């Protein structure tokens, strides 16, 4: 009676496991629901909108923005991106204090097992601080093939403190919460053959070990600024919040979002369609804080913000032509219905527009602030230069010199980067139309009118000694074109008869 | 014109990998492959001007040290299971009268072709490995 | 870089045979027959990057004594009733700085494929029995 | 030879203490291995390399009828023996070239995992000079270290299939 | 390998008559005329090894006084009604260390394939008369 379930296991609906990229599109959808995630639990990664609502409930808000962003059907995750939901303390943040606890480095399972497996007898010596140190000797390991049956059985060897393993983690936690410390680090007993040095939880071996604290605590609460603790964890990109941002907060959120280099995705209502200085958004446009986009919703439909940071961010940056617009861009959430005069308002103070055009879908993107296209895509860029350069002169593992040979190494790195976006669809050959400029007219205009992109790195001759030794190369200047996009199409026709 | 260079040989790097062993006397070199534009040719002054695609289209010929970090890196390029695609640059500075200029030269995707011709000798020394990149878009720029 | 050999030439040996008795003067030669990927190239920046099936297939032409052991080994392969196939290694031993390494070349299953062309003088000696085993795979490692 | 009939409880656990199994799959004969103790294929192809480099290198050194010498040249011959076995074996189905796993290793780091990486196996053989007179008139040469790399065997496949309606 | 010849040339009979007006400076030549095995390379370490049926054919390059017995004999072979067939040996002397082998080499049914081309001069005595005598095995033994 034995099944096919051994030897072919096939199974329906199961999440697949998601990890902090690298990508530009890890966007994130901040929330204000202590329910489920903690100031410890600042954020979680997502790749399934089943997965999202399993974990909070398809009841939940932040369910259903994940719904409206998972249904855009160019979907970020369709370029190897994720979502994440952060939090910030909305409300009064209760933290019910916890025990002390301990955890191993060594989350390899495999090589843990023969060590265990030849050792017999075992010695042992944790310290509950509750009382008398511990003195743990019976330890047989010969039994166990899964670190879950060693983890139950240091369970049954350490009074008042429960084990377990979590990937490959050994979680060693006291019953007593509060103001209770599990301070040894297994130790030593001079009683049997120790187990604490291959367990990797010696006080030599890395190990972190968070002392119970003393009671509750109560984090006030704090501001949507707090969006810098997120960032700070996960390194998202694109940004949002269940609320409604409020004006005083704009402008400090706009400077974040230029500053820690990532998108901002805001919607307003129609009361902000103005070119007042009082209006926040025209505020953004006139401060140039281009990072910080801002949208429209008659509605106030929150929602527009997910299906729209949705649709932006899908884009690979290593194929043939990648570089989307928005413009006109098929999104998950009912448009709705607006008179001319507020189109060309939107239009004109930077706003974006979800409305309808023959019974359609239709967005429509703004260039009063910046391009959608033209920030994003010089975002990616310069985050993926920053990244590029880093990556070659860390961990190539030959370090790069200031031989002159070398400093050609790191301009090319960029070079390469700059070709790999040309060869993209975010800059093109043509014109330079902008005065300023660096190195020659002659050879700046020429390589841009020619490669898209020129790249003049500073000679090791015009760095002093003082920043040589600093170990800081020159300052390579970059000068990129963007390539155009086509939103607009003018056309007149006579008629000879 | 008055022109004096930086950089002895054209310092190349490829795949962000720079080549640092070239073997003395003339070790690199572009070849254009084929034309940069066919005609046809008709009756009473006139032509037609085609630019080909194969217009970039270089071999670039590389020699190194018998066993060198270079050899190596080529190498290990050549023994792959699936054919390293190349990408990189071959750039001179040098000051045209007294402003520094630097002619660069692009080298995307290639590819070894020919492999060197492993000579080993007993009368002479010879540590002679010629590879061939041969790319497509070979754009000298200045 | 910094590199000196020991074993002058590179000790070889084919079907668990070494060769001893090397013409002097460049006896040993491998030289690639054909690329190792050929490519098409279509307009736009675009190519297509494709390993031949012929990639190691290299000839080795080999130079030994009129009448040696070596060429005694050679020849009873050339005269066998059924072609021999040849497996074995070239190979240098060679310090790169301080630590030695070595720098071995496989030869997979290969065949007589030129006789010598067997010339007698009386003018000037020549014991010059040059024979090509050439090979499919000659994956170089170092 | 008749298949038996087992639940599963003791399907799983002779999986995990290392015994095989033959038993009734879509009732048909099913032999199953196990990977507690090493795999089946992975014991014997390891057992049969080992003797088989064991008999080259004899075979090589005795009736071959010309002596190798501790010749440099002679030297890499030895080598070659071993290595042209060990091609034998990856162009035979149980070495495949690949990244290293382990840490420990022989020569040095670079050429170790380039060469199993590429060739699936490296062989390296001590130098003559590392060697002690006192054992060279023992007439044994270094000691080489070869090192090889399983092919993977495919045993489990496990796919999940969603239905978009 | 230590070696050492008797018998200045390799002494060469066709037809149970012996060559002995050779010129001097390098009179016979055996160059082989094709391979020994052609062979068709399939993917992934496959070959297939094929002795071709022209295996031994060798032309022998022979250069003789201009009016000789040697020529006189090659010549009347030229001139038959019939072309003769010619059948021999190349084969030389020669004492490996202290033993006394004899390297021979057969030549199966062969002819005339290329005439000497005649050439008489006056600035400077030319007697160089070229037969090329081509058979099809030539097995050298030793």
């Amino acid at each position: 009676m034995a099944s096919i379930s051994e030897v072919i296991r096939v199974s329906l609906q199961q999440e697949g496991r998601a990890i902090a990229p690298d990508n530009m599109n890890a966007v994130g959808i901040i929330t204000g629901n202590q329910g489920v995630l903690s100031t410890a639990d600042r954020y979680r990664i997502y790749r399934t909108a089943a997965a999202v609502a399993s974990d909070f409930g398809a009841s939940s808000q932040e369910s259903a923005f994940a719904n409206t962003f998972f249904d855009t059907t160019p979907n970020p995750i369709s370029a190897g991106g994720v979502l994440v939901i952060g939090y910030w303390r909305s409300a009064s943040e209760t933290v019910a204090a916890t025990s002390a606890t301990l955890v191993s480095e060594q989350t390899s399972e495999s090589v843990l097992i023969p060590l265990l497996n030849a050792i017999n007898d075992g010695s042992f010596t944790i310290t509950v601080d509750g009382g008398t140190e511990q003195e743990v000797t019976a330890l047989d390991f010969t039994g166990v093939s899964e670190l879950s049956e060693v983890a139950t059985i240091l369970n049954s060897a350490i009074t008042g403190a429960t084990v377990s393993e979590d990937n490959g983690y050994f979680k060693v936690t006291s019953s007593t919460t509060g103001a209770t410390s599990l301070l040894s680090y297994l130790g030593v007993a001079t009683s049997g053959t120790d187990i604490s040095a291959v367990l990797g939880m010696n006080s030599e071996s890395g190990a972190v070990l968070t002392q119970g604290t003393d009671q509750v605590v109560l984090p006030a609460e704090t501001k949507l600024e707090g969006i810098t603790a997120i960032k700070s964890e996960v390194n998202i990109k694109g940004a949002m919040f269940i609320d409604q941002i409020l004006d005083a907060d704009i402008p400090g959120i706009a400077s974040f979002a230029g500053a820690n280099n990532m998108l901002v995705y805001e919607v307003f209502d129609t009361g902000y369609l103005s070119k007042n200085v009082s209006n926040p958004v025209w505020a953004v446009k006139l401060a140039g804080q281009s990072n910080f986009r801002c949208l429209l919703s008659k509605s106030g439909n929150r929602k527009f913000a997910a299906t729209y940071m949705a649709r932006m961010h899908t884009v690979l940056f290593s194929g043939q032509n990648t570089a989307i617009t928005m413009q006109l861009k098929e999104l998950s959430v009912t448009a709705e219905e607006y008179t001319d005069t507020e189109i060309a308002n939107a239009k004109t103070v930077g706003l974006d527009l979800l409305t309808t055009i023959k019974n359609e879908q239709a967005l429509l993107t703004s260039g009063a602030n910046d391009f959608c296209d033209n920030v994003y895509n010089l975002e990616a860029f310069r985050d993926e230069i920053q990244t590029n350069n880093y990556n070659l002169l860390k961990t190539t593992s030959t370090k790069i010199p200031q031989t002159d040979p070398g400093m050609d190494t790191i301009e090319d790195d960029t070079e390469k980067t700059c070709e790999k976006y040309v060869r993209n669809g975010v800059f093109a050959p043509g014109t330079w139309t902008r005065s300023d400029f660096f190195g020659d007219r002659q050879q700046f205009v020429d390589a841009i009118a020619q490669k898209g992109y020129y790249v003049l790195i500073g000679d090791l001759a015009d760095q002093t000694t003082a920043e040589r030794q600093s170990r800081v190369s020159p300052v390579i200047q970059i000068a990129v074109k963007n390539a155009g996009a086509v939103h607009e199409e003018d056309i007149i026709i006579s008629v000879n008869l | 014109s008055v022109i004096v260079y930086r950089n002895n040989q054209s310092t190349l790097t490829l795949n962000g990998y720079t080549f640092q062993h070239l073997y003395q006397g003339a070790a690199l070199v572009l070849t254009p492959v084929n034309a940069k534009t066919a005609r046809t040719n008709s009756i009473n002054g006139g032509v037609s001007i085609s630019g080909r695609v194969d217009g970039g289209v270089h071999t670039l010929a590389i020699m190194v040290q018998k066993h060198s970090p270079d050899d190596k890196f080529l190498n290990d390029a050549k023994n792959s299971q699936e054919p390293v695609v190349f990408d990189g640059s071959m750039k001179r500075a040098y000051t045209e009268s007294g402003t520094l200029k630097k002619a660069t030269t692009t080298l995307e995707t290639g590819s070894i072709t020919t492999q060197p011709t492993k000579t080993d000798n007993n009368q002479d020394p010879d540590d002679s490995r010629t590879y061939v990149i041969e790319f497509r878009n070979s754009v000298e720029t200045f």
